[PDB]
This record gives structure tokens, sequence and C-alpha cells, in this order.
């Protein structure tokens, strides 16, 4: 038996799927600084965030 | 751009002068920044 042990690099995933999700959550948090009278803006934010 | 809009809407209805000022500043500060970034990027990656 010849056996290797391959360790996967995490740079590409940090680039592709961790950073967009983190920044999408950061974007979702903006929905609190908008005034609570705006009914379409915060819903647009939340819906776009869920969809992304 | 989105955070700038959030700040403007947070300052609106309370301090409209500051909101209008930061909006008028961003109007010039964003295109110039993107232009000089494009200049730097294409210059450093087309010379190699
Ligand atoms: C990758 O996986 C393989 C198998 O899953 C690992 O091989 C295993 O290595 C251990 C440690 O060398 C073996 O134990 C041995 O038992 C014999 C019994 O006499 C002893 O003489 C040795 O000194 C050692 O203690 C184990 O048998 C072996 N697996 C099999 C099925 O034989 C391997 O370590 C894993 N890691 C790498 C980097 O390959």
């Amino acid at each position: 038996s010849l056996s290797f042990k391959l360790k996967r690099n995490i740079g590409y995933f940090i680039l592709q799927t961790y950073m967009p999700s983190i920044l999408i959550t950061i974007l979702s948090w903006v929905s609190f600084w908008i005034n609570y009278d705006a009914s379409a803006a915060r819903v647009a934010l939340g819906i776009t965030t869920v969809l992304t | 751009a989105l955070i700038e809009f959030a700040t403007v809407n947070y300052f609106t209805k309370s301090q409209p002068a500051r909101a209008a000022k930061i909006d008028r500043l961003s109007r010039i500060a964003f295109p110039l920044l993107f232009g000089i970034f494009n200049l730097v990027y294409w210059a450093t990656y087309l010379n190699r």
C-alpha cells in the first residue's frame, strides 16, 4: 500500500463562498438603519439577501 | 455606495445639511476613485 494524506487548501473557498455570504449578511444588517416607516426598502433588502 | 445611502438616510430628517454635503461629496469622490483605480490597475497589469 502506498498511502497519501492530502490537505485541502481553503483559500479558494474563502474567496468564492465564504466571503460572498459574509458580505451578504453584512448587507442584510443595513436593513436596521433604515427608518421603520419604509416598507418596501427593508423588504427589498431582506428578499434580495435571502435570494443571494 | 450602499453604506453611503444608509448613512444619508440615517442623517436625513435630522441633519439635512450633513446629508446633502456627504451626498455632494460622494458624487465626485466615487467616480474619481474608480477612474484612478482603473488607471493603476491597467497600468500595472499591462506593463508586465
Ligand atoms: C491513511 O490510511 C491508512 C489506512 O487507513 C493508514 O495506514 C495505517 O497505518 C497504521 C500505522 O502505520 C497501521 O498500523 C500498523 O499496524 C501494524 C501491525 O503489525 C504495525 O506493525 C505497524 O507498526 C502499525 O502500527 C495500519 O495497519 C495501516 N492501515 C492498514 C489498513 O494497514 C495510514 O497511516 C493513513 N495515513 C497516511 C498518511 O497514509
